[PDB]
C-alpha cells in the first residue's frame, strides 16, 4: 500500500459549495451498541451487535454562512441534505475521494465566543438519519435507520432479520 | 341595520354528512341552466371546496350538483368543475362537453380542465363527465384529455343489458379509462323515487376517498360508497360462477357494484391493452409519484449547472423515493444518472437525464380457498377412549 | 465564497455602546433538545426535536461598568435588553454585519479574582428569552419561548403546532 | 415599456434601444388568443428581447376586481431580484412572481404535451407564467 492521507476538504448543503470557509469537518463516529454478554461456560465476554447508536456529525465554519444558519430547528426533521467530501492523494499521484452524503437535523448552532479579534468558529453538529460513504466512487456504507438499511459493501446486512420482523 | 345577541333561528338544515378532507383533485363537467342562483358563468371552471360553494355557483336541481353530492358525501375534496349550457340535439349535447378552443381566445367544455392548474393548484387527477360518457365521442375526448393531464378518467357504460356494454368496452385500449357499468339509485331526501345516478362521481369520490389514508397504491376495489341504494341493473357475483354478471363485467375490464344495496366498488383492472398496465395501482403509482417527485425537485427544472448538479439531484430523488418505500407505496427500487446519455452536448442545451426503476405492490385479487370436508378427525375424536 | 471571518466587536445595553470595555461576547448556544428515538422495526436512533433548551448568552467586561452592572437581579425578568454587534469583513471588502437582540434576566455578575496586576474580567450572564439574530440585515432566527414564536429565515417554524394547541 | 410594447412601433425601438444600452428589453405579447402572440414574436430575431405573455391581474387594494396589469414590469422585477443573491448568472425562469393572481390567459403546463401552451410558446421564445 501507497501512503495515504488527508488533504483537501469541501461541504455542499442544497448543493451550495463552501469552497471559502469550512475550517473543520466531522464524519458521524460509526459505532456498533455493544453489549458485553457473559454467560453460562463462558467468561471474557464476546460483545454481541444490537445494532448502532445515534450518528451526529459535527462541522464548523467561521462566517456567518447564512446557506447554513437556515436549516437549525425546522420542523422538518432529516430534511436538512449535505455530503462531505474530501480527497485522499496518497503518494504515488492519484487521489482517492471521500464524499459522504448526510441526511438529519441541524440540531445545534453553536457560535463560539466573540474575542475581538480572533476567528468565530460556528461549530454546527446534524443528528443526521442517512448516512452514505463512499471510496473512489465504491458504495462502502449505507446506513438507514428507518425502513432499515444497513449495508455494507453493497450488500445488505439486516435482510437476515428484516424478513422475520415482516417489515 | 344588524343584531346584538343571540338569535334562535328555525331552519331547513339536516343530515351532517362529514367525510375526511381529500386531496386528490377530481375534473367534473355535466350540464347546467346558469340563472340567477348559479353565479357561475357556463363555460369557465370554478374552485369547489364544500356541499356550499356547489350549491351557490350552480343550481340546486342541476345536473352538476347532483354529482357533486355523490363525491362530497364520500370525501371532502376538490372539484374543477366546467359546467356546459343544455343542448336540444344530443349530438351537440356531447360535442359541448368536447368543446376545445372554438372561442375566440378563451376555450370551452372539458378543455377548461386544462385550466385546473394556473388558475387554483389543482390539477385534475380524475376526470368524470356524468351521464356524458356513455357516448363514444365524449369517452375517446377524455382519454385524449386524461393523456395530457397524466389522470384516470372515470367513464360509465349505457344503461342497456349486459353485453351491449360489454361490447362498448371493446372500443377502448386506452390504459387511463376508467368503466363503471351499473347506474347508482339514490333517493334525494324524500322524492319517493330513485333516481338513476350515472355512478361515474360515485367511483371518483371514492378514489379521493381512499387516497387519503389508504394512499395511492391502494387498490380502490373492496371499498364502500355512501349514499346509494340498490342500483339500476342488479350485478351480482356469485362465486366460481362463469356467467355471474360481475365477473363477466371484470373480463371485459369494467368495474361494477356488488353488495347489496350497492355497498362498494368491484374494479381493479383499467381498460387498457397492455397487460404491463392492466391494473388501476400501477398506473395511479406510475402518475401520482411522478408529481411528488417533482413537488420537491421544482427547483431542479432551471438551475445553473454546478459540476454536482447531476449527483445532489440523484441523492435527493433517492432520498424522496425511500420515503414512499417507507410509507410502503413501492417496494425496492433505483434512481441512477445514465453514464450513457449525459455527454457534453446534452449539456450545452441544457438537458440531462436520469433513470428510475421501482416497482408497485401488487394488489389481493383472487385469493383462492382450496379445502376439503375431511373426516381425518373422526378417529381420534368421538372415541371411548 | 470568499473567506470570512470575525474582526471587529460591539455591545450596546439599553443604547449605550460599550465602545470601552467588552473583551469577549458570546452568543446563545442554540440547540434542539435532542431525544433519541429507537423503536420497533429501526435501530441507530433519529434524533426528533423536542424543541429548543435555555440560552444562556455570556459575555465579559473588565471595567465597573455600572451601566451593566444594575441589571443584576431585578424583580422584571426579561427587562435587560442589549444587542451584540459584530462585523465579519472578509476578503474581497465589504463587510457583513452580524447582530443579534437578546432580551433576558441577568442571572450571573461574576467578577474575577483581584491578582493586583491583571484585568478585572467582570464575566456576565443573561438567560436570554427574546434572541433576534440578523445577517447583513437579513432576518434569519427569531426566538421567543412565550406565545411560541421559532421563525427560521422570516417564515415561522410553529405555525403547524400552535392552531392545534389553540394558542 | 408597460402596455406600450405590444405595438410593432415600440418593441423595434426598444430593442434598438436595448442595443444601444447593452440591456435586455422587456416585452410582451398580445392578449389575444395563443395562436396571435406566436405570430407576434416572428417579428424579432434580435437577441436581446424577452417576451411575456399573459397578462398578469392583480388584486390592488380591496378593488374587489383583479385588474389586467400588462406583465412586463412583474418579469423585469424578477430580474433585479435573481440578479442579488442568485448572480447575473442564474437563469431567472423557475423563480417566483408575487402580487399577482390568476393571469388573464391561463397558460399551464401538462408533461409529456406537445401542445400545451406553455410548451407551444417556448418554441416561440415566449416567457410565461
Amino acid at each position: 500500500m501507497i501512503p495515504q492521507t488527508l488533504t483537501n476538504t469541501n461541504l455542499f448543503i442544497d448543493g451550495v459549495s463552501f469552497a471559502g470557509d469550512v475550517p473543520s469537518l466531522t464524519l458521524p463516529k460509526l459505532a456498533v451498541k455493544t453489549e458485553q454478554y457473559r454467560a453460562g461456560g463462558m467468561d471474557a465476554p464476546v460483545s454481541i451487535d444490537m445494532g448502532l447508536e445515534a450518528m451526529e456529525a459535527k462541522f464548523s465554519t467561521n462566517g456567518a454562512r447564512r446557506e447554513a444558519l437556515n436549516f437549525f430547528g425546522l420542523a422538518d426533521q432529516s430534511a436538512f441534505n449535505g455530503v462531505f467530501r474530501g480527497s485522499f492523494k496518497g503518494q504515488k499521484g492519484a487521489s482517492v475521494p471521500v464524499v459522504a452524503t448526510l441526511r438529519g437535523l441541524l440540531k445545534e448552532v453553536d457560535p463560539g465566543d466573540w474575542k475581538a479579534g480572533e476567528k468565530a468558529e460556528f461549530k454546527y453538529a446534524v443528528a443526521v438519519s442517512y448516512y452514505k460513504l463512499e471510496v473512489d466512487g465504491r458504495e462502502v456504507y449505507e446506513i438507514d435507520p428507518v425502513n432499515g438499511v444497513r449495508a455494507i459493501n453493497g450488500v445488505d446486512q439486516l435482510a437476515g432479520m428484516r424478513n422475520d420482523l415482516g417489515l | 341595520s344588524f343584531f346584538h345577541g343571540v338569535t334562535v333561528t328555525n331552519v331547513d338544515i339536516g343530515a351532517r354528512t362529514i367525510a375526511l378532507p381529500a386531496s386528490s383533485v377530481i375534473g367534473l363537467c355535466d350540464v347546467f341552466t346558469p340563472g340567477a342562483q348559479a353565479s357561475a358563468k357556463p363555460n369557465v371552471p370554478v374552485l369547489l371546496t364544500s356541499k356550499k360553494d356547489a350549491a351557490a355557483a350552480f343550481g340546486i336541481g342541476s345536473s352538476i350538483y347532483l354529482a357533486c353530492e355523490a363525491i362530497y358525501n364520500r370525501a371532502q375534496a376538490v372539484i374543477v368543475a366546467v359546467g356546459v349550457e343544455t343542448a336540444e340535439t344530443p349530438e351537440a349535447q356531447a360535442s359541448a362537453v368536447i368543446g376545445g378552443i372554438s372561442a375566440a381566445g378563451e376555450r370551452t367544455g372539458l378543455q377548461a380542465l386544462l385550466d385546473g392548474k394556473s388558475r387554483f393548484n389543482a390539477q385534475p387527477r380524475l376526470l368524470v363527465a356524468p351521464g356524458h360518457s356513455a357516448q363514444q365521442a365524449v369517452a375517446t375526448a377524455m382519454d385524449g384529455l386524461a393523456e395530457k393531464l397524466r389522470a384516470i378518467a372515470i367513464l360509465d357504460g349505457p344503461n342497456s343489458t349486459d353485453e351491449a356494454a360489454v361490447a362498448y368496452a371493446k372500443n377502448f385500449g386506452s390504459k387511463r379509462l376508467f368503466m363503471v357499468d351499473p347506474g347508482v339509485q339514490v333517493w334525494d331526501s324524500a322524492t319517493n323515487a330513485a333516481r338513476n345516478a350515472p355512478a361515474s362521481a360515485y367511483a371518483a369520490g371514492l378514489f379521493a376517498w381512499t387516497d387519503a389514508e389508504y394512499g395511492f397504491w391502494s387498490s380502490p376495489s373492496n371499498k364502500e360508497i355512501k349514499g346509494v341504494t340498490g342500483t339500476s341493473r342488479p350485478v351480482e357475483f356469485l362465486d366460481g360462477d362463469e356467467t355471474c354478471r360481475a365477473n363477466l363485467l371484470n373480463n371485459a375490464n369494467i368495474a361494477t357494484i356488488i353488495r347489496d344495496d350497492g355497498y362498494r366498488l368491484w374494479g381493479n383492472r383499467t381498460l387498457s391493452s397492455d397487460s404491463k398496465w392492466a391494473f388501476v395501482t400501477r398506473v395511479r403509482t406510475m402518475d401520482l409519484v411522478m408529481d411528488a417527485i417533482l413537488a420537491g425537485h421544482k427547483w431542479a427544472v432551471d438551475r445553473g449547472i454546478t459540476k454536482t448538479y447531476v449527483k445532489d439531484v440523484t441523492e435527493g430523488l433517492r432520498a424522496f423515493m425511500r420515503d414512499l418505500k417507507n410509507q410502503g407505496a413501492v417496494i425496492n427500487f433505483e434512481v441512477y444518472a445514465d453514464p450513457d446519455l449525459n455527454s457534453a452536448s446534452q449539456l450545452a442545451q441544457g438537458k440531462v437525464y436520469w433513470n428510475i426503476r421501482f416497482t408497485d405492490v401488487p394488489p389481493a385479487e383472487n385469493p383462492n380457498f382450496r379445502v376439503e370436508v375431511t373426516d381425518q378427525w373422526l378417529t381420534e375424536v368421538l372415541d371411548v377412549a
